[PDB]
C-alpha cells in the first residue's frame, strides 16, 4: 500500500554550480625564444649559435 | 633588469612589486615621453604608466 | 524539496544525491593539474589570468 509517511523525502542538493572539464584551458601559456630554450643543467639547449 | 625580464617572460616579480607598490628602478634602456605640462605632473600621470 | 518517493526509488535518487563526481575546482587544483616538471622548465610560462 502506498504511505505518504513512508514515501515523504526531502531531497537536498546544491543550488547551483558549473562544471568544467578542460581544465589547461584555464592557463595561459606562453614559451621563450628558442634561442633562449635551456636545459635541465641552465644552459641554452644549443650553444653552437 | 628589463632584458632578462624581457629574456624570460616571467613577470611574477614585477607584478607582485607594482601591485604592492613596493620601490623599484626598472633599468634598461626605455624611450620616454617628454611632457612639459604642470596639470600632467599634479595630476600625477607618471605613476599611470 | 519535498519529495513523494518509493523507498526503493528513494534509495536510488539519495544514493545519486549523497555520492556526486563534482569536486571544487579552483586555481590550484588547476595549477596542480600542469604537470610538475613543466610548471618548473623556465622555457614555458604559466599563468592563471
Amino acid at each position: 500500500q502506498f504511505d505518504f509517511r513512508a514515501s515523504m523525502h526531502m531531497l537536498t542538493s546544491n543550488l547551483t554550480f558549473t562544471v568544467y572539464s578542460d581544465l589547461l584551458a584555464f592557463v595561459s601559456a606562453d614559451t621563450v625564444e628558442p634561442i633562449n630554450a635551456v636545459a635541465f643543467d641552465n644552459m641554452r639547449i644549443m650553444n653552437e649559435l | 633588469n628589463l632584458e632578462e625580464l624581457m629574456r624570460t617572460g616571467d613577470y611574477a616579480q614585477i607584478t607582485n612589486m607594482l601591485l604592492n607598490n613596493q620601490p623599484v628602478a626598472l633599468v634598461g634602456a626605455l624611450p620616454f615621453i617628454t611632457d612639459s605640462s604642470v596639470i600632467s605632473l599634479v595630476a600625477k600621470l607618471d605613476a599611470t604608466v | 524539496y519535498p519529495s513523494i518517493l518509493h523507498p526503493i526509488d528513494h534509495a536510488f535518487n539519495e544514493y545519486f544525491l549523497q555520492h556526486q563526481l563534482v569536486e571544487p575546482l579552483n586555481n590550484d587544483i588547476i595549477f596542480n593539474y600542469i604537470p610538475e616538471r613543466i610548471r618548473n622548465d623556465v622555457n614555458y610560462i604559466l599563468n592563471m589570468d
